[PDB]
């Protein structure tokens, strides 16, 4: 809850910003 | 060609460029 | 990997300022220290 | 509001007949239905196992997603336009 | 001993919402005098009523967040 | 003494199960097509970007427009990972306060080091507002610098504190239905309060405008 | 096992939502124009009929899978069951 | 100590429900300055007040259950 | 210990009515600027202030009734 | 301790006149900006601002009346 | 224990002087905007401010007067 | 006794957001009326409300940081 | 025990300066919309601005002298 | 018990920063409504908000520094 100790999630967030910059980079023009 | 033809064959007439060309 | 060269032109553009997680690492690593210390004194 | 309370009550007379006409569709399935009664047991056996909790907000987050299926039949025009 | 202190620390935490009980009273009273001047409600004038409502209720409900944590 | 409400005393648990699956999962909800005409379910995702790429573009109008192709990836992640969790038993990674202190500080300090590599003097000579009067120089530059370092804490804590505040009223108003084996008329009104409150909890999209935008203003002002 | 799970999504995409274009797939693109949504339809009752171009049964199966997958982790904590069955 | 702790968590919560009375002072009051510029009365003008009057009361009758949540 | 709770409770419950007067000055402070723009007094404008005093005081005077049941 | 409950309540119920103090400060903040358009002063512009004062301060004064009963 | 009820009645009663300090910011704020229409200022435009300023502070001092009674 | 006074210690400091909880209602109720008069929001007239919101929601969570640092 | 009542009322008094923080906001706020119409600034606008500022202070500072009086 | 009053004293002493919360919500909203009517911001219009921000801020951080100096 008041959770603790923080060694978790934050290293698994920047791997995600290799995904979202891969999908959204291939978009098109109006 | 078809309506749903290709994403590169339509990339001859309508243009593409290098980084930071299309301002708007 | 090819999760690099699709976005490698992007990285050295903005990671000059964007890849400063060291301040996050220092504010994270110090935040590790107070919680191991309070459980040491229980 | 005197007129608005009857306006749902006229809908209460409307929904009781529309549920009655929908009950006539099940009366057409008095003989020929062999689908639901095969799978109505696993939702009666697992509901005899564990599935009760503080999740009546499970239905209301699935009830609001039914009202958007109404406007989804207009989302086809926004979709197929382009 | 702290059983009452469970209560009043929750009982005092709830009156911090009393701002946003009036803060949305501004933004709806201030919309009708933005509307009677200029009847273009389907434009961005009504869209600034809800974002002003949501950003005020964002600072509204999370004052009750500290209320339950003192309880539970 | 007609309608006696009840309550149930139970711990409200933000546990921590295996997260690195749950983070990756709202990436695969969005596909990307290598075709000219697409298939009418990406095509309303592709339109939804071309709206709100035309509002974080219009203000800046510089050669700081290179930064803006990232800021629309930041809006889709916490736009999705706040909208997935409204489901019955799902888990939101932006509930925990850990990653939001890793979303603020590597982005906020990417802004103050943007002008300090090009301007080097007038970025934080923005501390000088006007045609300086005498009586209030020390009362100013101890104020406008204490409201600078608040900004990373001001940016992350506003996101974690109200997202989880939505989840408790989902439980507590919802849990009072289950423990309402007293008079059955009031059960519906608490249920009808829920299905209004779940409509208000689609302001979890509205709270991502107030994260990318005050990142733009905290980028446009410095640069 | 990577080509095993990758050939699961490429089968549960190109059948039930939404089979894209890029010729060498052009008639495969119109294969989704009729769609297998008529195949996906019969599970609910009839009511989600709007799946024609905003396809519900294409999307609402993944989100129905992600709920029952997260019902398993919560099961250990909220036990509550007596020495019997429910109603 | 039981009835001592309960009641002063209940009275100190009901302060917040008159914290939204100061909003409907603005909601019902700023209808006046709008109505005098333009008399399009039975339009959305009076009906935008109901969107103000019952949403600002919706933060008024918000905390009143929370007071009776700690009565028991 | 019962007496020490009843007297702090009602005095805490009286605090909110200050919110009522601080909006009820606005509902006549908008009618002063209302009639001084367009002399439409005897028509619907003044009757709104009669509703405006009657409404927001009902948000106020109920909070006083909350103080009585703590006292009694 | 029995006399202590007398003292704690009235200082809490004292503050219910704070908002009614500012609730008369705005009804005079109107008549400045109200009269400065339309000099119709001695007529019902000023006669209405008299009524808004004595009504609002009375609801502040009744909040001081309950302060005496907690005191006595 | 006999001294402790003196200071809560000292601390909580002094709170209400905040409200009337908020009111005289309105009336001196409103004299700036009323003058910018119609420079008839040394007449009853400015004199209504000193009418209003003395009347709001009289309420706030009336709040502060119980702080010297209940402490002594 | 260290734990119990902390429980009421953070309860009083919860209400520091109640100033920002309605101070964000005013500034987002003053761009509904400044866009109504002159439609030029895309310039300064929107970025002066978010800059109004940043420097006013700097003070909402500013006080709850203290109510945390008094708790743990 | 004597320090128990002293240390609460010193904090309980300095909430009285919050109301001065509200009334000081309008005086530099209405002068913004007061000067915006009428650029006659070096005349009695600013002279009515400084008087309005240093008068709301004296309803905030006057509690603060009383606030230090509690400690000594 | 001496530190027990050290904690609850700064609990209400930081409520005085909420007065700089709602008091700053006006003076940043008044630079919205009074900008469109007269585009002269680089002159003393923006400069009389920074004076209006900072000197309204100075009564915010002063009631923060009481909570430090009461505790240490």
């Amino acid at each position: 809850d008041t959770s603790t100790w923080f060694i978790t999630i934050t290293s698994m967030i920047m791997t995600l910003f290799i995904l979202f910059q891969l999908k959204i980079s291939n978009y098109s023009y109006p | 060609p078809f309506d749903q033809m290709t994403i590169e064959d339509l990339n001859e007439v309508f243009p593409e460029t290098k980084l930071d060309k299309k301002k708007y | 990997q090819f999760q690099f060269t699709g976005i490698k032109k992007y990285f050295n553009s903005y990671t000059l300022t964007g890849r400063m997680n060291c301040v996050l690492a220092t504010y994270g690593g110090i935040a590790l220290l107070v919680l191991y210390f309070k459980l040491r004194s229980k | 509001p005197p007129l608005p309370e009857h306006g749902g009550k006229v809908r209460l007379g409307l929904i009781p007949e529309e549920f009655f006409q929908f009950l006539y569709p099940k009366t057409g399935v008095t003989g020929p239905y062999v689908l639901g009664t095969g799978l109505i047991l696993y939702l009666l056996s697992k509901e005899i196992y564990v599935i009760t909790a503080e999740t009546f907000s499970a239905i209301s987050t699935i009830g609001v997603l039914v009202y958007i299926v109404k406007k989804y039949g207009a989302s086809i025009g926004a979709f197929a336009d382009k | 001993i702290d059983t009452a202190a469970k209560f009043i620390g929750a009982g005092a935490a709830t009156v911090g919402v009393a701002g946003s009980g009036a803060g949305i009273g501004t933004v709806f009273g201030s919309m009708i005098i933005g509307y009677a001047r200029n009847p273009s409600l389907k434009q961005q004038l009504f869209s600034y009523a809800i974002l002003g409502f949501a950003l005020s209720e964002a600072m509204g409900l999370f004052c009750l967040m500290v209320a339950f944590l003192i309880l539970f | 003494n007609e309608n006696l409400f009840a309550s149930f005393i139970a711990p409200t648990m933000m546990g921590l199960p295996i997260v690195t699956l749950i983070i990756m999962f709202p990436s695969l909800l969005f596909p990307t097509p290598k075709r000219l005409i697409n298939n009418r379910t990406i095509s309303i995702q592709q339109w939804l970007i071309q709206l709100t790429s035309k509002q974080m573009m219009a203000i800046h109008n510089q050669k700081g427009q290179t930064w803006s192709l990232m800021l629309m990836s930041l809006i889709m992640f916490i736009g999705s990972t706040n909208i997935l969790g409204l489901l019955p038993h799902s888990f939101t990674p932006t509930t925990q306060l850990s990653m939001n202190l890793g979303m603020a500080i590597p982005l906020w300090s990417a802004t103050v080091f943007t002008g300090f590599r090009y301007k080097t003097k007038t970025s934080l000579a923005h501390f000088l507002p006007q045609g300086t009067p005498a009586l209030l120089i020390p009362m100013l530059v101890i104020i406008e610098t204490i409201s600078l370092f608040i900004q990373p804490v001001a940016l992350a804590v506003r996101l974690t504190a109200n997202i989880t505040a939505g989840h408790l009223l989902i439980h507590l108003i919802g849990g009072a239905t289950l423990a309402l084996l007293n008079i059955n008329t009031m059960t519906a009104f608490i249920t009808f309060t829920i299905l209004i409150l779940l409509t208000i909890l689609e302001f979890a999209v509205a709270l991502i405008q107030a994260y990318v935008f005050t990142l733009l203003v905290s980028l446009y002002l410095h640069d | 096992a990577s080509v095993v799970p990758l050939k699961d999504r490429r089968l549960l995409e190109v059948k039930l939502g939404e089979l894209p274009s890029w010729i060498l797939m052009r008639d495969f693109t119109p294969s989704g124009i009729a769609g297998a949504f008529q195949r996906g339809y019969y599970r609910y009752y009839n009511k989600y009929v709007n799946v024609k171009k905003g396809s519900v049964a294409g999307l609402s199966m993944v989100l129905a899978a992600y709920v029952v997958f997260n019902y398993c982790r919560s099961y250990k904590e909220l036990k509550h069951e007596r020495l019997r069955k429910y109603h």
